[PDB]
């Protein structure tokens, strides 16, 4: 989970 | 973790993360596409990129520890993921503080269709  | 980030945001800005920053602009609370609406939204864009640098970390749930050294946020040593998550959150909280002067309530609950196009990190 990263932001994209 | 998201809850810890929210507390950091409140400490820094005096605004509750929900609802002040949970649905703001194109990138705060649910970022993905569009040109960020203002400097606060750019804080969220960069924060999203920052979490994007950590594909094998879990920033929503993983907890980190930090302390205050006279106002300053100091991330304390945990796992590598925790350290990096903390640095992302710290930067965003500082960024929100630096841009409170232009925060605009009109961008709360900003509708998705007004956020179009990919912007590279």
């Amino acid at each position: 989970v990263a932001r994209s | 973790s998201l809850l810890e980030f929210g507390k950091m945001i409140l400490e820094e800005t005096g605004k509750l993360a929900i609802p002040s920053y949970s649905s703001y602009g194109c990138y705060c609370g649910w970022g993905g596409k569009g040109t960020p609406k203002d400097a606060t939204d750019r804080c969220c864009f960069v924060h999203d990129c920052c979490y994007g640098n950590l594909p094998d970390c879990n920033p929503k749930s993983d907890r980190y520890k930090y302390k205050r050294v006279n106002g300053a946020i100091v991330c304390e040593k945990g796992t590598s993921c925790e350290n990096r998550i903390c640095e992302c959150d710290k930067a965003a909280a500082i960024c929100f503080r630096q841009n409170l002067n232009t925060y605009s309530k009109k961008y709360m609950l900003y509708p998705d269709f007004l956020c179009k196009g990919e912007l590279k990190c």
